[PDB]
C-alpha cells in the first residue's frame, strides 16, 4: 500500500531561538503531499538520502532498525535497539540475520551505548554525523496515517563515520518517506516554536508565499519565478565529409620493396579507416607500440607515413623501437619514441618461386649502424681490414648487398614476410587525417545545442532569406551577437533565434477571499509553457 | 565450396588419361591446388602442385616426367594429364587446396571426393 | 620435414577419452589440421589450424598442442567416430599426412 | 655519499643517440662534471655543474638531470667518441668519481 | 593496545571540557611538536572539532 502524508516530517533545522519570525531555510525535508510507503505486521529498504519514519501502537512491536551499507561483517554498521529495558545504542561490524527480529557477530565495537500511539522519527547522516530528530504524539486512533502539524525536536548526534546506504526493522504498521532539498517557510511562535510551515514548490500560491516571505498575501499580481524552454542534444554540422583515403597503393600493390631501399609514402587530407584494417585475421604481427588498437577509430593525426618491404620470417621480431640485427643495425632502424604500428604478414604465395626469386636483396654488411628513419643506397665496395683494396674483391673484398633466396620448399622463419610499418606525428596541424566520425543531420524550429565547426551556441535555427555574399561565414548584429549561420555542408543561410526566457507572475484574489491562482508567462508564447 | 573430379577408369601400362578437377563457389585463382593419390589399402601421399598461374610447379617423387600438371583461371579447371603410365599407380586422386595467395584471401580448405584409376 | 604419428592402434569403448599425438621433423606452428577417414570415404577434414574446429564437427572434437608436438583429442565422441586420423601440415610445400592411426575396440 | 653509473657497456653504432644515467646516495644539486677517458690518455672534462659544458666541446654533447639523477646525452657525436665515462661531485669533501659506462659496437 | 599504521584508527571530539597543559608537563615524550598553534594557548581556545 501506499499512504499521503499531509503536513508531516518538519523539525527543527538546528539550536537558536526565535519569536514570530518567519523563518526561511534550505534544507533536507520531506515535501508536503508525499507518497509514503505503507507496511504491515520486514524488508531491507534504501537509505540514499534521510528518511521519515513513523509508526503507530500501544504495545512496542517496532523495536529499533538496523542500519548500514552491507548489513553485515566485512564492513561496519550502526545497530540501534530497545528490549523491554531501555535503548542500545552499538556500532561493530556484525553478523545480521536476513530476517533478523538476535545478531550472531558482535565484532571490532567501535561505539557502545547502554541504559494509541504516534511515533516519528527523522534520520540523516551528514559528515560522518549521524543525526536523529523525533516526536510522539498521542493518536485517539490505533495504527492510521493522522493529519495536522507536529514539529520534530533533535534527539541525537553520533560522530561516527559509518557509510549508510541500506536499513531495515526490527519487530517483537509503518511508513517510509524521504528527504530532498527543499527551500521552507516556517512560522515561529512567541515561545518559540514551529506552528506551521510553507512549502514553497508546491503551487502558485506557495511560490508566492515563498517570495514575499510571508503566510498572508494581499491582492496583487506578483512575478514569482521564470520560464525557460529546455534544450536537448546538440546537433554538429560540419563540411562535406573529404575522401576515403584509399590505402590501396600501401598493401594492395603489385609488388613491395627490398629493404635496402624501403618505400615510404605520406598520408594527407583523408578519412582513415583503421578497424576495418584489423578484423581482417590473417596478419602475422600487428603490434601497435605508442597508441591501443582501439583508440585510432577517433583521435585526428597530422602526419601519418608508411614504409613498406619484403624480409625474411626469422626477423620479423627486428623491427621494433631497440632491436639489433642486419635488419635493424643498417637496414631500418626505429626510434625509441615511435608511436604507430607495425603490421606484418606471411607472403609465401605471391613473393616465392621455385628455383628461386631474387628481387629482394638486404645489406649484409655496414661500416657502422644507421640512424633512424634514413636509407643509405651506396652501392660500392665493401673493404675489410689493414689492407688497401677499394674495389677489388676475392682477396676479402665484398658486395655487402646480398640477394635473398624465396622458394616455397623452405620452411617457415625463412620465407618472404611483408612487413608494413606506419608512424605518427601530432604536433600543431590544425586540419589534418582523422579516422571515421560521426555527429547528427540538423534539425529546425526548436531549441537546440549547435555546433557549426566552431561556432558553439543556444538557439532555434530557421530557414533564411539574407542573401549572405559568396565569401561571407556568419551574420553579424549591432551588439556583437551571432544571429545567422551558414551550413557548411549545403551552404544555406539560417537565423539562430534565442530559445524562450522569461518572467512568470502569479495573480492572486487574496488569500483571504481564495487559494485560486492564474500564472501569466511573460512574452512567451503558449504552445511552448511546459 | 565445391570441387569435381573427372577422368578415372580402365587403362593399359603406357598410355594416357586426362585428369579433370573443376572448381566453383570459391574464386578458382588467388588460390593453390595441388594432387594426392592413395593406393588402396594404404595412407596419404601427394602427387604435384601449381601456383596461381604456371610460373612454378613442384613435384614429388618417381612421377617427375610423366606429369604435367596445369591450371588455367580462363576456364577454371585443374589438369595433371597422365602420360605413359606404369601399372603401379593404380590408385585413387583427389585434387584440394593449399590455400591463399595475398592478405585478404580468408584460407579455407576443402576436398574433392575422389576418381580411381586402373591399370592392365 | 616428415611427419609421423606413434601411438599405434588403440581399443578405447564408445566413452572414455582419446589422445593421439602427431609429431614434425622441424619447427611447425599453428599449421596442422586433422583428417579422420572412415573405411572407404573421402577423409573428412577436422581442425583449422591446431586450434579451431570446421562447421560441421562437435566441440567433443578438440585440437591442442604446439612447438612440435601436437594433440587431437577425443572428449566422449559416440558408439561410432572409430577411423583412421591424419595431421597434416600447411606450413610450405607441400603437405605431408604421416602415417596414421587406427582405434578398434 | 657514493656515485654509480648502473647502465653497463653499450654498442650503439657512430650514430644514433645515447644516454647514460649517474645517480648519488643523497642530494646533489648542480654539482657534476662528466669525463670521457680514452684507451690510455688523461680524463677529459665536459660539463660543468650539469648545464654548460666547457671549451672545445661541440653542441651535440648534452647535460641535464637533477635532484638525484643526472643524464649525459650524445645526440650524433660521430665515428670515434666511444671511450670510457665518470660522473664526479663537488659537493662537498672530496669528489667521488662512481664507476664508469664504456661503450663498444 | 594501539591500531596498525596502514589502518590507524581514529576518534572525534564531542561536549567536553579538555584539559592539555596536563598532557604537557608529564616529561616523557619523544615527539611534542605543535605546528599551527602555540602548545601554551590550548588552555584558552575553544574549537569545533
Ligand atoms: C556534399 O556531399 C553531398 C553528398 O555526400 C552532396 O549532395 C549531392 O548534391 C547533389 C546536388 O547538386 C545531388 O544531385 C546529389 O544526389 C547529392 N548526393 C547525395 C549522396 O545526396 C553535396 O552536394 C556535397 N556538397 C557540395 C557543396 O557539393
Ligand atoms: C585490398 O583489396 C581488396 C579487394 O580489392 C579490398 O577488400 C575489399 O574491400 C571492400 C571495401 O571494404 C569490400 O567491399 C570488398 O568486399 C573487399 N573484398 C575482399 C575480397 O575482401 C581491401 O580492402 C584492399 N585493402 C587495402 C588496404 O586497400
Ligand atoms: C505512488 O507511486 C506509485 C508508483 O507506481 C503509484 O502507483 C501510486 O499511485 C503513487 N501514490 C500516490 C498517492 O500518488
Ligand atoms: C537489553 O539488551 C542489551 C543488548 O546488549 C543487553 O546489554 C541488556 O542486558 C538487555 N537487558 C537485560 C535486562 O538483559
Ligand atoms: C576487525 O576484526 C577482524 C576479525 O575479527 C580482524 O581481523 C581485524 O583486525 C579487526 N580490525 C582491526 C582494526 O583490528
Ligand atoms: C563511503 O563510500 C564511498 C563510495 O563511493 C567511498 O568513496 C567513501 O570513502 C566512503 N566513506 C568513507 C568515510 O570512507
Ligand atoms: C507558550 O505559548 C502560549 C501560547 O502561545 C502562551 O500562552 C504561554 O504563556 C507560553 N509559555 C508557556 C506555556 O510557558
Ligand atoms: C479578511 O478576513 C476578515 C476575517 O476573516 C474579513 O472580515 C474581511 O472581510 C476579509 N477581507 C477581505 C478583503 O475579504
Ligand atoms: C505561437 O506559435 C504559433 C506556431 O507558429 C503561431 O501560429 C502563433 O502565432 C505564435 N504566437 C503568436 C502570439 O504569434
Amino acid at each position: 500500500a501506499y499512504t499521503n502524508s499531509f503536513t508531516r516530517g518538519v523539525y527543527y533545522p538546528d539550536k537558536v531561538f526565535r519569536s514570530s519570525v518567519l523563518h526561511s531555510t534550505q534544507d533536507l525535508f520531506l515535501p508536503f503531499f508525499s507518497n509514503v510507503t505503507w507496511f504491515h505486521a520486514n524488508p531491507v529498504l534504501p537509505f540514499n538520502d534521510g528518511v521519515y519514519f513513523a509508526s503507530t501502537e500501544k504495545s512496542n512491536i517496532i523495536r529499533g532498525w538496523i542500519f548500514g551499507t552491507t548489513l553485515d561483517s566485512k564492513t561496519q554498521s550502526l545497530l540501534i535497539v530497545n528490549n523491554a529495558t531501555n535503548v542500545v545504542i552499538k556500532v561493530c561490524e556484525f553478523q545480521f540475520c536476513n530476517d533478523p527480529f538476535v545478531y550472531s557477530s558482535a565484532n571490532n565495537c567501535t561505539f557502545e551505548y547502554v541504559s494509541k500511539n504516534l511515533r516519528e522519527f527523522v534520520f540523516k547522516n551528514i559528515d560522518g554525523y549521524f543525526k536523529i530528530y523525533s516526536k510522539h504524539t498521542p493518536i485517539n486512533l490505533v495504527r492510521d496515517l493522522p493529519q495536522g502539524f507536529s514539529a520534530l525536536e533533535p534527539l541525537v548526534d553520533l560522530p561516527i563515520g559509518i557509510n549508510i546506504t541500506r536499513f531495515q526493522t526490527l519487530l517483537a504498521a509503518y511508513y517510509v518517506g524521504y528527504l530532498q532539498p527543499r527551500t521552507f517557510l516556517l512560522k515561529y511562535n512567541e515561545n518559540g516554536t514551529i506552528t506551521d510551515a510553507v512549502d514553497c514548490a508546491l503551487d502558485p500560491l506557495s511560490e508566492t508565499k515563498c517570495t514575499l516571505k510571508s503566510f498572508t498575501v494581499e491582492k496583487g499580481i506578483y512575478q514569482t519565478s521564470n520560464f525557460r524552454v529546455q534544450p536537448t542534444e546538440s546537433i554538429v554540422r560540419f563540411p562535406n565529409i573529404t575522401n576515403l583515403c584509399p590505402f590501396g597503393e600501401v598493401f594492395n600493390a603489385t609488388r613491395f620493396a627490398s629493404v635496402y631501399a624501403w618505400n615510404r609514402k605520406r598520408i594527407s587530407n583523408c578519412v582513415a579507416d583503421y578497424s576495418v584494417l584489423y578484423n581482417s585475421a590473417s596478419f602475422s604481427t600487428f603490434k601497435c607500440y605508442g597508441v591501443s588498437p582501439t583508440k585510432l577509430n577517433d583521435l585526428c593525426f597530422t602526419n601519418v607515413y608508411a614504409d613498406s618491404f619484403v624480409i625474411r620470417g626469422d626477423e620479423v621480431r627486428q623491427i621494433a623501437p631497440g632491436q639489433t640485427g642486419k635488419i635493424a643495425d643498417y637496414n631500418y632502424k626505429l626510434p625509441d619514441d615511435f608511436t604507430g604500428c607495425v603490421i606484418a604478414w606471411n607472403s609465401n604465395n605471391l613473393d616465392s618461386k621455385v628455383g628461386g626469386n631474387y628481387n629482394y636483396r638486404y645489406r649484409l654488411f655496414r661500416k657502422s649502424n644507421l640512424k633512424p628513419f634514413e636509407r643509405d643506397i651506396s652501392t660500392e665496395i665493401y673493404q675489410a681490414g689493414s689492407k688497401p683494396c677499394n674495389g677489388v674483391e676475392g682477396f676479402n673484398c665484398y658486395f655487402p648487398l646480398q640477394s635473398y633466396g624465396f622458394q616455397p620448399t623452405n620452411g617457415v622463419g625463412y620465407q618472404p614476410y611483408r612487413v608494413v610499418v606506419l608512424s605518427f606525428e601530432l604536433l600543431h596541424a590544425p586540419a589534418t587525417v582523422c579516422g571515421p566520425k560521426k555527429s547528427t543531420n540538423l534539425v529546425k524550429n526548436k531549441c537546440v545545442n549547435f555546433n557549426f565547426n566552431g561556432l558553439t551556441g543556444t538557439g532555434v535555427l530557421t530557414e533564411s532569406n539574407k542573401k549572405f555574399l559568396p565569401f561571407q561565414q556568419f551574420g553579424r548584429d549591432i551588439a556583437d551577437t551571432t544571429d545567422a549561420v551558414r551550413d557548411p555542408q549545403t551552404l544555406e543561410i539560417l537565423d539562430i533565434t534565442p530559445c524562450s526566457f522569461g518572467g512568470v507572475s502569479v495573480i492572486t484574489p487574496g488569500t483571504n477571499t481564495s487559494n485560486q491562482v492564474a500564472v501569466l508567462y511573460q512574452g512567451v508564447n503558449c504552445t511552448e509553457v511546459p | 565450396v565445391q570441387l569435381v573430379e573427372s577422368g578415372g577408369g580402365v587403362v593399359q601400362p603406357g598410355t594416357s588419361l586426362r585428369l579433370s578437377c573443376a572448381a566453383s563457389g570459391f574464386s578458382f585463382s588467388h588460390y593453390v591446388m595441388y594432387w594426392v593419390r592413395q593406393a588402396p589399402g594404404k595412407g596419404l601421399d601427394w602427387v604435384a602442385i601449381i601456383s596461381f598461374d604456371g610460373s612454378s610447379q613442384y613435384y614429388a617423387d618417381s612421377v617427375k616426367g610423366r606429369f604435367t600438371i596445369s591450371r588455367d583461371n580462363s576456364k577454371d579447371t585443374l589438369y595433371l594429364q597422365m602420360h605413359s603410365l606404369r601399372p603401379e599407380d593404380t590408385a585413387v586422386y583427389y585434387c584440394a587446396i593449399h590455400g591463399g595467395t595475398y592478405y585478404y584471401d580468408k584460407n579455407i580448405l576443402a576436398w574433392g571426393q575422389g576418381t580411381l584409376v586402373t591399370v592392365s | 620435414i616428415r611427419m609421423t604419428q606413434s601411438p599405434p592402434t588403440l581399443s578405447l569403448s564408445p566413452g572414455e577419452r582419446a589422445t593421439l599425438s602427431c609429431r614434425a621433423s622441424q619447427s611447425v606452428t599453428n599449421y596442422l589440421v586433422w583428417y579422420q577417414q572412415k573405411p572407404g570415404q573421402a577423409p573428412r577434414l577436422l581442425i583449422y589450424d591446431t586450434f579451431n574446429r570446421a562447421t560441421g564437427i562437435p566441440a567433443r572434437f578438440s585440437g591442442s598442442g604446439s612447438g612440435t608436438d601436437f594433440t587431437l583429442t577425443i572428449s566422449s565422441l559416440e558408439p561410432e567416430d572409430f577411423a583412421v586420423y591424419y595431421c597434416q601440415q600447411r606450413s610450405n610445400w607441400p603437405p605431408t599426412f604421416g602415417q596414421g592411426t587406427k582405434v578398434d575396440i
